[PDB]
């Protein structure tokens, strides 16, 4: 015989992290200047190939090919 | 062409006795048939392999064990005899069961 | 399931080469043999695909068998997009 | 279902690292000559294996 | 007119071609992945559309059209209940084609119509 | 290979019952009665015999081959060294297994437990 007892939690809650959703990230990548020559916003990954944008955050360009080898201080 | 001694050595290995017994008496024929010499059909002592285990499936009762058992007999049989003949021998005769290897002790 | 999209392309491909898989019960392990994955997504799939009613699958000893039917045949056909004539190796008519 | 921590744990030896190869029970299990069977199936399969009552 | 785009849409969703949205069409016309692109003029932004053609000058090539939620369509979203419009509803700004695929009737003509002139 | 003759029989008597359960859970539906294994130099011979061996057989004879591949896959054997040989049961009376097969198939459609026994 087992009767365990309504479990009972000493923790408010802890929920899943809903990732944050950006509203046209893509825009904040690139800019065109008057119909023509487009600009790289941040910063490039010689590794993956052009096209991967290097994050900004806190100092350290964080890649999105390279998550763990490349956080480049800058 | 060829003629050349090559001691070979079959050994047999099976849980039963009567059709090992046949598979080695038709491998005496088949090598006198042919004027081999050669070693008789040496038999090893009978390895026998036993289990001692609870009947219980759940530990309760009575202790009650049984022995659960094998008899594999192993029996050799060494020819002074060419390769070919006895490539042709071995490779024929082979019925469910006993397990037949060799090796060539060359 | 969560599963990557090549993955689940190659393990679909390879059932298409033999028709049968197997994929023991053990969780956890890192690679299935002759498929190069793990066989976590490799059971889940191939489950998914019997719910589906595409595979058949049974249980035996903590191993796992999978089957594919006529349906089961065309639609992963249809998936990699193979040419109809084709037929997996089930389908070989190797005689007795 | 982190790489590092899910099953992280070593399993060379112990119960857990040898199962059943019938149920995949961890209890009471043959490895004498690999049979790696608990003694339940053995029992139950023990004439079709090979295994005979002889005395 | 353009039954040859959902030709190369199919042949290249049948090889995993199709970068749909707007960061996987960047990353393939950026790589060099980038074959065919198709930017919706009709959007209420006119800002992507500009930055695209700015990208794809830079897999040079563009065929804009119109009509998104069309593109959405007849890009092949959703899931076949019925061969058509089965999804409930799905847009799809940008559809660039990665891998030119089986067929090639007339993918080459309209192409060097439009853009390469 | 050198593994010791009495474990190479213990893997043996272990195949021989993994083979037979395993008929028992695929061929319960066609009638299996027993399996046989026989050793030969090159091929290793599997015997089912079975009640209804044109279904074991299976349509263009694809049955017998798909439940072999299985084996070749199951059991790391290479290709062609297992060969499914289907054969009818000598008499199905004689045969327990069968009855009980049939026993079984007769009480899960709800019949007369006492006339069907
Ligand atoms: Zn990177």
């Amino acid at each position: 015989g087992k009767k365990r007892k309504k479990k009972v939690y000493t923790t408010p809650k802890k929920i899943r992290h809903k990732h944050k959703k950006v509203k046209l990230a893509v825009l904040n990548y690139y800019k065109v200047d008057d119909e023509g020559k487009v600009a790289k916003l941040r910063k490039e990954c010689p590794n993956c190939g052009p096209g991967i944008f290097l994050a900004n955050h806190g100092d350290r360009f964080y890649c999105g090919k390279c998550h763990s080898t490349f956080a480049t201080q800058k | 062409q060829e003629v050349v001694i090559h001691k070979i050595r079959i050994n047999l290995t099976s849980t039963k006795v009567k059709q090992l017994e046949n598979v080695s008496a038709n491998i005496i024929k088949n090598a006198e048939t042919f004027k081999l010499v050669k070693k008789g059909p040496v038999r090893l002592p009978t390895k026998v392999l036993k289990i001692s285990t609870r009947k219980t499936p759940n530990g309760e009762g009575s202790k009650t064990w049984d022995t659960y058992e094998m008899r594999i007999h192993k029996r050799y049989i060494d020819l002074e005899a060419p390769a070919h003949i006895v490539k042709r021998i071995t490779q024929i005769t082979i019925e469910p069961g006993v397990d037949v290897e060799v090796i060539i002790a060359a | 399931m969560l599963i990557p999209k090549e993955d689940r392309k190659k393990i679909y491909q390879h059932l298409f080469q033999e028709g049968v898989l197997v994929a023991k019960k053990d969780f956890n392990q890192p690679k299935h043999e002759e498929i190069d994955t793990k066989n976590l997504f490799v059971i889940k799939a191939l489950q998914s695909l019997t719910s589906k009613g595409f595979v058949k699958t049974q249980f035996s000893w903590q191993y796992y068998y999978y089957t594919l039917t006529e349906e089961g045949v065309v639609y992963l056909r249809e998936y990699l997009n193979l040419p109809e004539h084709i037929f997996p190796a089930t389908y070989l008519a190797g005689q007795s | 279902a982190h790489e590092n921590v899910w099953y992280s744990h070593p399993r060379k030896f112990g119960k857990g690292s040898r199962q059943c190869r019938i149920s995949g029970s961890h209890s009471g299990l043959i490895r004498k000559y690999g049979l790696n069977i608990d003694r339940q199936s053995f029992r139950e399969k023990a004439n079709d294996i090979g295994f005979y009552k002889y005395r | 007119i353009e039954d040859a785009l959902k030709v190369v849409l199919r042949t290249s969703l049948v090889h995993d071609g199709l970068a749909r949205g707007l960061r996987e069409s960047a990353k393939a016309l950026t790589r060099g992945e980038g074959q065919l692109a198709v930017l919706v003029e009709s959007v209420t932004e006119e800002a992507i559309s500009k930055l695209v053609q700015g990208l794809a000058t830079e897999n040079v090539p563009l065929i804009k059209v119109a009509d998104a939620k069309q593109l959405g369509e007849w890009a092949g979203l959703g899931k076949i209940d019925r061969d058509g419009n089965a999804r409930k509803v799905v847009g799809a700004s940008v559809v660039v084609v990665k891998n030119w695929g089986a067929d090639t009737q007339e993918r080459e003509i309209l192409l060097e119509h439009f853009s390469q002139q | 290979a050198i593994i010791s003759k009495k474990r190479k029989l213990v893997a043996d008597g272990v195949f021989y019952a993994e083979l037979n359960e395993f008929f028992t859970r695929e061929l319960a539906e066609e009638g299996y009665s027993g399996v046989e294994v026989r050793v030969t130099p090159t091929k290793t011979e599997i015997i089912i015999r079975a009640t209804k061996v044109q279904d074991v057989v299976g349509e263009n004879g694809r049955r017998i081959n798909e439940l072999t591949l299985l084996i070749e896959k199951r059991f790391k054997y290479k290709r062609g060294t297992i060969a499914l040989y289907a054969e009818r049961v000598h008499d199905r009376g004689l045969s327990a297994v069968a009855q009980a097969e049939s026993m079984k198939f007769k009480l899960l459609n709800g019949l007369a437990i006492r006339r069907a026994a």
